[PDB]
């Protein structure tokens, strides 16, 4: 991964993903998410990422 | 018959009432400093706190 001065940006769209499969496994970092509550992310269908 | 606008009082009363009602129903769509103008989205996207 590049440096902070050259942070890498990418687009995620046209797929079908899930977040609970990543959320339950307390392995990657630590979740603190504004706006949408982390547990309710799966049920809604925002446009893209 | 031929001359109109001879009933200004009644028309003024009706227009005042209709305009007040329309302003009241239009005020429902404002944001009031929240993050959305509709409560269904708020309850389906946020946390109780």
């Amino acid at each position: 991964f590049a440096s902070v001065y050259a942070w890498n940006r990418k687009r995620i769209s046209n797929c079908v993903a899930d977040y609970s499969v990543l959320y339950n496994s307390a392995s990657f970092s630590t979740f603190k998410c504004y706006g949408v509550s982390p547990t309710k992310l799966n049920d809604l269908c925002f446009t893209n990422v | 018959s031929s001359t109109a606008s001879a009933l200004g009082k009644l028309q003024d009363v009706v227009n005042q009432n209709a305009q007040a009602l329309n302003t009241l129903v239009k005020q429902l769509s404002s944001n009031f400093g929240a993050i959305s103008s509709v409560l269904n989205d708020i309850l389906s996207r946020l946390d109780p706190p």
